[PDB]
């Protein structure tokens, strides 16, 4: 027997990167798994030695990162690196979960990863809303005393919680002192996560365009997959790479390059970007403990998807209605996003609504119904064809 | 000579073969380096404060 | 909102450092450091920049270390105590003119002069708005007034400046020569805040460009070497013999 | 939990199917998994009980053509083309051949299931 | 200031208040806002009295 | 080792779980002997010019509508705060 | 230098139909003021015509300014 099929360690690596059994026909859409693991060891790595730099306090952090700028050697690099991939990494998730929605890979027998990825998609979200807190910039210091008020819609012991995790009564050093630990830890919870997520995945095989089964037709992973990923890698590099040389702030609002002023109230407090269509949503709703519930249903929603599609067919590739959808509700997605970047005006409240009111309505009324419908239009047509 | 040789050389063993990449990659540092900076020069003219030395300072 | 109340959209210029393979123009950052130093010295503080970060870029290090020996900074204790005035040196802070921020607020009426060491890359426009801004001085329409201690100027927010006109016409003497207009002061000005702003530009594009070209090759290596590898299952023939029984 | 459709109310009407016969002979056409040389039956889920016994009921002729349908299909699906119109499934050829032993053998699981669930009501 | 945190001068302004000369508003002498920039009115702190001590907090 | 472990639909190699196949030849060459770059560019032109107008609406049309209607947002809504819109 | 090129901008024939308004504004304005309301304020003319000139006058003057 082979060395790699003996060693328990190298058993390991062999049964997962070595010799697995993959479809022969995944597309370029199936690489973007390695992207976003590379993306977060990327950001762990460049993380360890930015803590090395950085003093946790309220009074003492605007100028600890100004001193990382401009102070050490390269340390502009670390800087708008970490940033980047920081925004990377969700553009990646997006296009992760868009795959899998598309083709329909939450329908059995791999549904534990799809409860698994949409648990690691809600602990990425309060990473980085907890880590773009730390540099204590004007947005950040306003916007954590936005959403961190978020919690007072508890009904007992509402208004309570703030104060815990306020360590006081507003934002001040211990909150810093308490976002900075976190922040800290909670990467290697997600890698972990993660890891289970590649666990629960294995045991099954991944999917294929056509939607019908792939055991008769398989390939090992390397070398026909491990190369078909080096592509995808050196784009993202080069993608990343101009980004931190030529544009670093490309990414960041104007009103990020000035000191918190807890007096200076700014025009518009908004979150990142990668965040956005939750904010829009969450302002939508008039009343404000029914704003927190549908901006939290909005992402565990996703949960939900399995036991409400009726089809009797996996994927997309043989649906037009499908087809015609999930780009309808692509498009309303970008639009949400763009009404939460923008002024609370009189047009725009009125089309953040609508936008709200069709996204809710996408994942209850929609797709049951297309579905249904496909199914009876196929079986009718398929019901008289020798007559 | 022919194609044979240059296989019977480098490409033969993995030894041959690391040893050659690491060199490659030796040279080709120098390579790009000189270009970058020969670009950039050729790129500034007029621009930098070694070029605009004489007109501030040599004056006094 | 209101077009008042939001201020005017800012002008377009084109600047030497905007291009893809360009960086500063040296004897503007010397002559908008002049201007800096000879104008608003008095009132804006520059408090993140150094004396040792001029050296090599604006100015010689003999040059740095003979003007910085003329400003009088405070040091540690003595042997009994007391604090002593020392001559300066060359790692020392540029001075800010107040102490404190209420001194500040205290002498300009009810204001505060912000700091100018991250104000182009915190402003909505950057380069263009600040020199807009420096250039956008003009006597109010009919119909709206200004209180005394305000002036008119369209770009900014409410169109209500606290400041007064900062450059008139040959305020500064340019060791160069050139005159000292109220649009060359301006512009060499806006490029000294854009440095100031960002010291790390030049390394940052040099840099970039070797990157980006050996990424490049490395990304058409390796486009080739999948089609290279991947050629046997691409290209293969299937037949079906029928299993007559 | 199974796929549903509304197949049989509207055949009851036969106004309905008469109305209705163009829209599905457009919507056929536009699924385009007849341009893949496939039949309807093959894209069904296959990893429940129910259908890994159906499949291994089915006649050994249909197995292996079905096994090797699927193998055409994916490998132009690796390439991403299709076959000349002239090798595309005709309608003659696209019959439900998996439908009944499906039905069957939920008609056994549900007998059990039936005979499972009693009370005595005297 | 509730339009962009200044300290206003009281006993000033055209309604007899406090006056915000950071962006020419006036409040009244009540502490509400009547004119100028300011968006919304003075805030209320959760005071409590004691005697001839009040205490703010 | 055993563990008696449970039931899954993918096995390992020699046993995949697949239903039996008969009479199915398969002949490939080697990546040695076949060309790359050898008909790349004409079969990738056919396969998007048919992608593009198989495809083509199913993105074409909600994609156009929400711009049309952005377009549209954006103008009225500096329309209407602006001096004549008010009134 | 730019004051003179702007004006050269306002009064040249690529912006007249902002300066049209604008001077229908300052017309129709001051007549309202001199009676004694304050309540009109047409500063968006003013921000339409100076952009105009802006525009036309920056791009001219800049080139020169070394
Ligand atoms: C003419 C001559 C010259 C023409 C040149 C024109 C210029 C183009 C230059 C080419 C550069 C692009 C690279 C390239 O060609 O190779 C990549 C790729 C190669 O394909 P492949 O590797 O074989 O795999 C894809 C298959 O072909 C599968 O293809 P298919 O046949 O199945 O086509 C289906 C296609 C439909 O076809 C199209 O749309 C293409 C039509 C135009 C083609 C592109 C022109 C622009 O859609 C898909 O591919 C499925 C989309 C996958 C879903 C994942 C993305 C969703 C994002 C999620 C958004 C947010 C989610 C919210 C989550 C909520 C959480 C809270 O080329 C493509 O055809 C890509 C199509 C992707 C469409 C993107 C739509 C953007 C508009
Ligand atoms: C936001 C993200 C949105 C999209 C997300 C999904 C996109 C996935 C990423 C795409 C990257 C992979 C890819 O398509 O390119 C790999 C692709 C290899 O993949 P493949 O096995 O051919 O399968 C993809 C086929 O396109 C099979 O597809 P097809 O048969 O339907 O053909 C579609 C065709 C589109 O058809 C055409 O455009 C007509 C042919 C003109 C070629 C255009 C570029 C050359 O696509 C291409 O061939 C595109 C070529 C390069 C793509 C540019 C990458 C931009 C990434 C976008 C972000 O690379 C090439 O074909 C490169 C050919 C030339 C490289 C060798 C150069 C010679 C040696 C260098 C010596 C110098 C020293
Ligand atoms: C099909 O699925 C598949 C995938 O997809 C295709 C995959 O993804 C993978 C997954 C493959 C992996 C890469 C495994 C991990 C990936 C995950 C599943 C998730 C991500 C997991 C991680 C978080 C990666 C782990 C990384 C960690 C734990 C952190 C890493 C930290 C560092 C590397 C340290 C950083 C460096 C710093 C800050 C300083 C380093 C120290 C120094 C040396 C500095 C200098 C100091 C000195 C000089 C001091 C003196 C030194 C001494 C004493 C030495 C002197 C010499 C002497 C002899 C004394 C698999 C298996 C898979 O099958
Ligand atoms: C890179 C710079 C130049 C660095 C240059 C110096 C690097 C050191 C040089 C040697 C490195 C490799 C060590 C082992 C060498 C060797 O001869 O191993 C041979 C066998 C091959 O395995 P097998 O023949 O197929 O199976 C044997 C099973 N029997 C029959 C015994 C029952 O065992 C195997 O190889 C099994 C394959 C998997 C186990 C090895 C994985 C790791 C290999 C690399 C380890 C060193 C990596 C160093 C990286 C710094
Ligand atoms: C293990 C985690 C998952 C993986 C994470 C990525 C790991 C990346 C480093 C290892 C990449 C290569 C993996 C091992 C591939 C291998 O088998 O190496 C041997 C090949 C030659 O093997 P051959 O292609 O079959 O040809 C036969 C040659 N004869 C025998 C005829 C002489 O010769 C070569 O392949 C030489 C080219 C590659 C060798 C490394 C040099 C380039 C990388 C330098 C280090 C930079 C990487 C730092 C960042 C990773
Ligand atoms: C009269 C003292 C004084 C002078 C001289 C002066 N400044 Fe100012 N500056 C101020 C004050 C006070 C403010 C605050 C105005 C406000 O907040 O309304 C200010 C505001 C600014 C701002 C902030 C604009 C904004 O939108 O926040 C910039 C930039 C600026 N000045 C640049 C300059 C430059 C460049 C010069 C030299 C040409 C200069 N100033 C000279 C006192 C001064
Ligand atoms: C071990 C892992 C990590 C460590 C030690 C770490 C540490 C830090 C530190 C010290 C900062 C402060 C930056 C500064 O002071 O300028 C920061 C910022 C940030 N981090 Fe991380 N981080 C880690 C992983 C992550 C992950 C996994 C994400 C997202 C998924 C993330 C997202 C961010 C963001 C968005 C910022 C703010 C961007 C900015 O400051 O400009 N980080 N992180
Ligand atoms: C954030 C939301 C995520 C969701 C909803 C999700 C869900 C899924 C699903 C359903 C699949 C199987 C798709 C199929 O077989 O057709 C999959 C594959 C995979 N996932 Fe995730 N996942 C998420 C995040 C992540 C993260 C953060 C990582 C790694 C850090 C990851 C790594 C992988 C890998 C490696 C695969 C297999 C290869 C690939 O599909 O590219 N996923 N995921
Ligand atoms: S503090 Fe803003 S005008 Fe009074």
């Amino acid at each position: 027997m082979k060395i790699l099929k003996s060693n328990p360690f190298l058993a390991l690596a062999n049964n997962y990167m070595i010799d697995a059994p993959e479809p022969s026909n995944i597309s370029y859409f199936w690489n973007f798994g390695s992207l976003l693991a590379c993306v977060l060891v990327i950001q762990i790595v460049i993380g360890i030695l930015l803590a090395c730099f950085y003093i946790p306090n309220m009074d003492l952090a605007f100028l600890s990162v100004e001193r990382i700028v401009r102070d050490v050697n390269y340390g502009f690099l670390l800087r708008a690196f970490h940033a980047n991939g920081a925004s990377f990494f969700f553009i990646f998730l997006y296009l992760h979960i868009g795959r899998g929605l598309y083709y329909g890979s939450y329908k059995y027998p791999r549904t534990m990863t799809w409860n698994i990825g949409v648990i690691i998609f809600l602990l990425t979200i309060i990473t980085a809303f907890l880590g773009y807190c730390l540099p204590a910039n004007q947005m950040s210091f306003w916007g954590a005393t936005v959403i961190t008020n978020l919690l007072s819609a508890v009904p007992f012991i509402g208004d309570d919680l703030v104060h815990l995790l306020w360590g006081g009564f507003s934002v001040s050093n211990p909150t810093l002192n308490r976002f900075f630990s976190l922040h800290y830890l909670m990467p290697f919870v997600i890698a972990a996560l993660s890891v289970m997520h590649l666990i629960a995945l294995h045991t099954n095989g991944s999917s294929n365009p056509l939607g019908v089964t792939a055991n008769m037709d398989r390939i090992p992973m390397n070398p026909y997959y491990l190369i078909k990923d080096l592509i995808t890698i050196f784009i993202f590099l080069i993608g990343i790479n101009y980004m931190a040389f030529y544009n670093p702030y490309g990414f960041m609002e104007p009103d990020c390059a000035l000191p918190a002023d807890p007096l200076k109230t700014p025009m518009s407090i908004v979150p990142e970007w990668y965040l956005l269509p939750f904010y829009a949503i969450l302002r939508a709703i008039p009343n404000f403990q029914l704003g927190v519930i549908a901006m939290l249903l909005s992402i565990l929603v996703l949960l939900l998807l399995p036991l409400l599609d009726f089809s009797a067919i996996r994927g997309n590739s043989f649906n037009p209605f499908g087809k015609f959808f999930f780009w309808t509700f692509v498009a309303d997605f970008v639009i949400l996003a763009w009404i939460g970047g923008s002024h609370p005006e009189n047009v725009f409240i009125t089309i953040g609504a609508i936008a709200t009111i069709f996204y809710f309505s996408y994942f209850f009324i929609l797709i049951p119904v297309y579905t249904i419908l496909g199914n009876t239009l196929i079986d009718l047509n398929l019901s008289s064809i020798k007559r | 000579m022919a194609s044979s040789t240059i296989y019977n050389i480098f490409f033969r063993r993995n030894s041959s073969f690391y040893a050659t990449i690491f060199v490659s990659a030796f040279f080709a540092k120098i390579g790009f380096d000189v270009f970058t900076d020969s670009v950039w020069k050729r790129a500034n003219a007029g621009l930098t404060w070694d070029e605009v030395k004489p007109r501030f300072l040599n004056k006094d | 909102g209101t077009p008042k109340e939001e201020g005017l959209h800012f002008i377009q210029h084109d600047w030497p450092q905007s291009k893809v393979l360009s960086g500063f123009d040296h004897a503007s950052l010397r002559r908008g450091f002049q201007v800096y130093r000879e104008v608003c010295s008095a009132c804006h503080s520059l408090n993140l920049i150094a004396w040792r970060h001029l050296v090599g870029v604006t100015h010689t290090a003999d040059e740095a270390k003979q003007m910085a020996s003329e400003v009088e900074y405070e040091d540690g204790p003595d042997d009994e105590g007391n604090m002593f005035k020392r001559p300066g040196k060359l790692s020392d802070f540029l001075p800010p003119p107040y102490p404190n921020v209420e001194a500040a607020r205290a002498s300009n009426n009810g204001a505060a002069p912000p700091d100018l060491s991250c104000v182009v890359r915190g402003r909505h426009g950057g380069q263009d708005y600040i020199y807009s801004l420096l250039t956008g001085y003009t006597e109010p329409p009919a119909g709206v007034e200004v209180p005394d201690g305000m002036n008119f100027n369209p770009f900014f927010p409410g169109t209500q400046i606290a400041m007064a006109r900062p450059l008139f016409d040959d305020a500064v003497e340019f060791e160069d020569g050139t005159p000292a207009t109220t649009a060359q002061a301006a512009k060499d000005v806006v490029n000294f805040l854009h440095w100031a702003s960002e010291p790390e530009l030049d390394i940052r594009k040099k840099m970039g460009f070797q990157v980006i070209t050996v990424l490049t090759i490395l990304t058409a290596l390796s486009m080739w070497y999948k089609r290279f590898k991947w050629t046997p299952i691409k290209n293969r023939k299937i037949f079906y013999q029928r299993p007559i029984k | 939990m199974k796929p549903v459709s509304l197949a049989k109310y509207i055949q009851k009407s036969p106004f309905l199917t008469k109305l209705l016969l163009p829209i599905s002979n457009a919507y056929v056409h536009l699924s385009g998994y007849r341009k893949y040389g496939l039949r309807y039956d093959d894209l069904m889920l296959e990893e429940n009980d129910d259908t890994q016994k159906a499949l291994s009921r089915l006649p050994k002729m249909e197995s292996y053509d079905r096994v090797y349908r699927i193998r055409r299909a994916m490998q132009l699906s690796i390439e991403n083309k299709i076959l000349p119109k002239s090798e595309w499934t005709k309608p003659e050829e696209d019959y439900h051949y998996l439908r009944p032993v499906l039905a069957e053998v939920i008609a056994e699981r549900k007998e059990r299931e039936a005979f499972d669930a009693l009370i005595v009501k005297k | 200031c509730t339009h962009l945190g200044c300290v206003p001068i009281g006993e000033a302004g055209d309604y007899g208040g406090w006056f915000c000369p950071c962006h020419g508003s006036h409040y009244d002498i009540s502490g509400r806002i009547r004119r100028g920039p300011a968006p919304l009115n003075l805030a209320i702190p959760a005071y409590t009295f004691e005697g001839s001590k009040i205490i703010i907090g | 080792g055993g563990a008696a472990g449970g039931k899954t639909y993918l096995g390992w190699w020699g046993h995949l779980g697949g239903p039996k196949q008969k009479g199915i030849i398969t002949y490939s060459l080697s990546p040695f002997q076949q060309r790359p770059m050898a008909g790349f560019f004409k079969t990738s032109t056919q396969n998007m010019f048919r992608r593009v107008m198989t495809e083509g609406l199913y993105v074409a049309i909600p994609f156009g509508i929400a711009y049309y209607i952005y377009c549209w947002g954006k103008e009225r809504n500096e329309f209407l705060n602006s001096k004549h819109g008010r009134h | 230098p730019l004051e003179k090129m702007t004006q050269e901008c306002m009064d040249a024939p690529d912006c007249k139909e902002v300066k049209h308004h604008f001077e229908e504004c300052t017309a129709r304005v001051t007549k309202k003021v001199e009676q004694g309301d304050k309540s009109e304020d047409c500063i968006e003319e003013f921000f339409h015509l100076y952009h105009c000139a802006r525009d036309c006058a920056d791009p001219k003057v800049f080139k020169v300014l070394v």
